[PDB]
């Protein structure tokens, strides 16, 4: 299982590098996705493999993944925009393995 | 034969006689079931514009293939190490296939337990494409091949091809290779199936360093690379990773220039720069599949070839500077090394024409190599319903099948017979101890290889 | 088919090729990072022939 | 469009089992894989396992090894996920998402979930 | 032989021959249990119509039976091209089946779980009616071919037939066939059971467009169609449907005329009205079955002999108009027109006379056609009570059985002799790009057929 940052901040027009760490095996030969969570609906596709972003996904959202730390960061935030945040990623038997909560403050 | 008594045996040898080589290699091999039976188009399209030159158009089979193509499948790092030191060239002759003890399971999950369970009487599928009448995929150096290690069981890679398009949309000339179509034996848990295939007439691969520099007739064809020091702060600080490509463009769309022509990596002494596109790069065991650093990787050089080759980073002449020439009438080149882990044979494409077509990763370039081994689970249906439905059955049980593999190939030699006096470069294992034997398990199991190795050693005079 | 897209789509490639110099925006940023050839990138993939 | 529906909610006392149900509505449903993600309170999502839609065969987790069952219905449509021993611990908002490749061999991701699903576990009647 | 050898390969494949072409294919089946292995009786009533039109009796049996009668099972769309453009016309001559890789399994159902296991010993009967002793379906272009794509996995239909009938009631002669007083072949898993069929000589089919018209003799005969038009503006706003459709009546039951004697669709250069009920419209892959509207359905037509027969919504002529002809000494006409999804035979009743007896909806019609094969699973009984009762055993174990199915035909041609100067007509893809290969899966994975494909292109002299 993934060691990701727990809590981070943010500020009205800031850019957040949100990081996440794992083993040569969990997320060395595999992609990481980023998933969007909000507290009582359900989570949103953010970021599919290390660069891409899906259709519904806005411009801003990004992805940049590195041998096993693999980070996010996103631009020109809002407190609309704060929300949860998780780190999932796929290992041999194609277990999904999501990396922790890490939630915004903006402010 | 039957069901308990055993269909093949195994046989990893290498047998050694005279001038030529017989060495078989046999491996375990899982083929899961892929694309739950189902042909499907891909293409990447991720924006309207999607990407200019990683658009692809093509389809998915469900079929898996078998890649030995590389050397490492065929041979033991002494049997290497014998046939570099002691040869000047070889080449295959004959391969011979054996596909035996087929095993199929039945995965079923009750109560919350999966159980696998030996499906006796289910089928699998496999044949030669033996008129290269599918695309040819083995040729670029995929990963999946066997594995090095007899003692890996391994997963079998899934079989799907590409096609003409423009953007993310086919065009007419495209066309869909059914599998299906093919006649194509089936087996059970009892059967084996062999086959054998005679390599067409291939120049030896000349495994030697010329001796006599070719200045002490002009040297071979260069077409530029930039340059790279492995040693950051040498390296300008830009982004000229894809900028400073080097880069052939066809139908608008561009492709790097991967190895390119031929060319010694770099001028005598300095050994830190490579070429940044021009060297295969190998990963260690265990490398990340993305931004790796720069030692989880192995860098292949030609540093033997640059008596007749023009090194890969400087311009071939002055008539102004003249960064990419063509042939002329007598020029002489060398070819590129070939290495443990790299391909073995990849396959000339059919044209009207062609000049030197030895290609440019290594290996021998054939117009009719090895046939493709295509191999699926005959598909199982689960209950389908006592009311007839028009539509075809979506739901099959669960279902993959394993079993063994072996190949014997049979590869002539050209012995040395030089004159030199004084004593050869031969490659040899250092005797400064370490943590851990190269070429063998570590406390994992864990069989990593931590160097490639060139197959010029031997010298010759020019 | 084309000479440029021979390729497998679904498998990546055991061949590395170069993929960033620099770490980023800033001052001595020089760096090397090498990565898989893949489907998911086709323009680099090293190829067996040119035109 | 597509689109995965979980039920309306249960409460259930400590020892009791409850099946969860996901009506996958407007695609093949036997070509893609469908994970049931976890999340309890103050804690970050959990993966309880796929199920392989035509397959009928699962694969579970390390931690819900023992606990979890899950079956599927192709004629219905819909999946389900049994938790047979329910606990304090285990009290979450249940989602079925499903693996989307988005037209590529290469890629894989949970691209559809459903609306959502909560189990209040509480002996308190 | 036994459990663990395979009994028979997967052969799929064409092979063209000088004059003549042999095209095999294979399809993989499962066989479900159909009417709880019981004979029964079918009227309107259990079915719920209450019209006299659709009245009709009689019995639906558990036996399967297989359907290739249609084109698209035996020729890939290559071929079917490749058979029109360079051929003046065909016809089959024999026609292989075999059966083999039997394997049976048995459902279990538990409280919430079904789990497929094999009952080794469990059996399947087949037989082939070869004196023609059986009603025979296949003449009434039912459902439940072959799948026209190989790697698609087809279930077997249900075999039941309609006898004599007053309104829902039976009279005497109304005759009832108990397939089991047939003799039948007993396959385990390990048997296969294969025949060979020859083809009585029948004339060639005949594609080709004549390129001079008959009044440049008379033309053939003429039944009208009410010509209803793709422009639903133009269309009269009336519910004429059902009203407006000609139609040849029997017994005091008005069957609609489907499609009738071969006319031409429609005037030269008009392309959008077509007879209501003249020509055959073929449903779209994704359409479905009840009340679609226009686009869903793919409409044939046979302008191909607008030269010969006269147009199905045009008068043959004055003399006053004349509605319907009948046959006159020295006509001249041509038959209806094979699509790639169309018939293949149908049977020639049995009768003391007919005229013409080559079927309306296209293909070859037959005094012995190509037998049908049935096929069921011998019922597993399950556990009686210890204690006798003279009843038949109610309770048996639920089972389905799967494999896979060959069937291989030898067509024949007749080469294209003219001494046209200027180019024909070809059948062709369109190069221009679209987001999908025609006749290829899409991304979703389900194989789409876009047009049908007529037989007739090249031209001869009338």
């Amino acid at each position: 299982v993934l060691t990701q940052p727990p809590s981070a901040s943010g500020t009205p027009g800031q850019t957040v590098t949100i990081s996440c760490s794992g083993s040569s095996s969990n997320v060395g030969s595999h992609s990481v996705n980023w998933y969007q969570h909000l507290p009582g609906t359900a989570p949103k596709l953010l970021i599919y493999s290390n660069h891409r972003r899906p259709s519904g996904v806005p411009d801003r959202f990004s992805g940049s993944k590195s041998d096993t730390s693999a980070s996010l960061a996103i631009s020109g935030i809002q407190s609309e925009d704060e929300a949860d945040y998780y780190c999932a990623t796929w290992d041999g038997r194609l277990n999904v393995l999501f990396g922790g909560g890490t939630k915004l403050t903006v402010l | 034969d039957g069901v308990g008594s055993s269909s093949g045996n195994w046989h990893c040898d290498s047998q050694w006689l005279g001038d030529r080589v017989i060495t078989t290699s046999t491996r375990t091999w899982a083929l899961p079931t892929y694309n739950n039976h189902l042909y499907k188009q891909i293409s990447n399209s991720t924006s309207g514009g999607s990407s200019n030159d990683n658009a692809y158009f093509g389809y998915s089979t469900p079929w898996g293939y078998f890649d030995f193509n590389r050397f490492h499948c065929h041979f033991s790092p002494r049997d290497w190490q014998r046939l570099i030191n002691n040869n000047w060239g070889f080449r295959p002759k004959r391969l011979n296939f054996k596909l035996f003890n087929i095993q199929v399971k039945e995965v079923t999950d009750n109560n919350g337990v999966k159980t696998i369970a030996n499906n006796l009487t289910s089928t699998v599928q496999v044949f030669t494409d033996s008129d290269y009448q599918l695309p040819y995929v083995l040729g670029s150096a995929h990963e999946g091949c066997l594995p090095p290690f007899p003692a890996d069981v391994f997963m079998i890679p899934q079989y799907g091809y590409l096609t003409l398009n423009d953007g993310s949309q086919a065009v007419g000339r495209s066309s869909f290779y059914c599998l299906e179509y093919f006649p194509s034996q089936m087996l059970r848990t009892g059967n084996n199936f062999q086959f054998s295939y005679e390599f067409e007439n291939v120049p030896f691969h000349s495994s030697y360093a010329h001796s006599q520099s070719l200045d002490r007739y002009i040297p071979g064809p260069s077409y530029r690379q930039q340059r790279v020091s492995t040693t950051v702060t040498q390296n300008n600080n830009s982004e000229f990773a894809w900028p400073g490509a080097s880069s052939w463009a066809l139908n608008g769309r561009n492709s790097l220039m991967n190895p390119g022509p031929a060319m010694a990596s770099h001028k005598e002494g300095e050994d830190r720069f490579f070429p940044l596109s021009g060297s295969l790069i190998f990963g260690k065991q265990g490398t990340g599949r993305d931004n790796v650093d720069a030692d989880k990787v192995m860098i292949t050089n030609e540093e033997e070839i640059k008596t007749t080759n023009p090194v890969a980073t400087e311009s071939y002449g002055q008539v102004g500077w003249v960064q990419n020439q063509g042939i002329l009438p007598g020029m002489v080149w060398q070819d590129r090394d070939v290495y443990l882990q790299g391909p073995i044979w990849a396959k000339i494409p059919h044209t009207d024409g062609n000049f030197h077509p030895s290609p440019l990763m290594g290996g021998f370039g054939m117009k009719h190599p090895p046939p493709q081994i295509l191999i699926k689970n005959t598909p199982v249906p689960a209950d389908p319903p006592t009311a007839f439905n028009k539509d075809k059955l979506n739901s099959f049980i669960t279902q993959y099948s394993t079993g063994q593999v072996s190949v014997e190939i049979e590869w002539e030699l050209q012995k040395e017979n030089s004159k030199r006096w004084n004593p050869e470069i031969q490659y040899t294992s250092n005797y400064y101890k370490s943590n851990n034997v190269e070429f063998a398990v570590n406390t994992e199991g864990v069989y990593s290889e931590p160097r490639p190795i060139g197959t010029r050693y031997l010298t010759r005079n020019l | 088919q084309s000479l440029d897209r021979l390729m497998n789509p679904l498998i990546d490639q055991y061949l590395y090729y170069l993929s960033k110099t620099i770490n980023g925006s800033g001052q001595n940023q020089q760096t090397l990072k090498f990565s898989v050839a893949g489907p998911s990138n086709m323009a680099v993939q090293g190829r067996n022939y040119i035109p | 469009q597509v689109q995965l529906v979980e039920s309306g909610a249960e409460v259930k006392q400590p020892g009791a089992s409850v099946k969860v149900s996901c009506k996958a509505s407007g695609y093949i449903f036997t070509s893609h894989n469908i994970h049931w993600v976890r999340k309890a309170p103050g804690q970050g999502l959990e993966w309880m396992g796929k199920i392989n839609p035509s397959g009928g065969d699962a694969n579970y987790a390390q931690k819900f090894q023992g606990r979890v069952v899950m079956t599927r219905d192709t004629s219905t449509n819909t999946v389900y996920v049994q938790l047979r021993s329910l606990r304090f611990e285990d009290t979450a908002v249940y989602y079925c998402a499903r693996v989307h490749d988005f037209w590529s061999g290469y890629h894989r991701a949970l691209d559809i979930w459903g609306q959502g699903t909560m189990v209040i576990v509480s002996s308190a009647s």
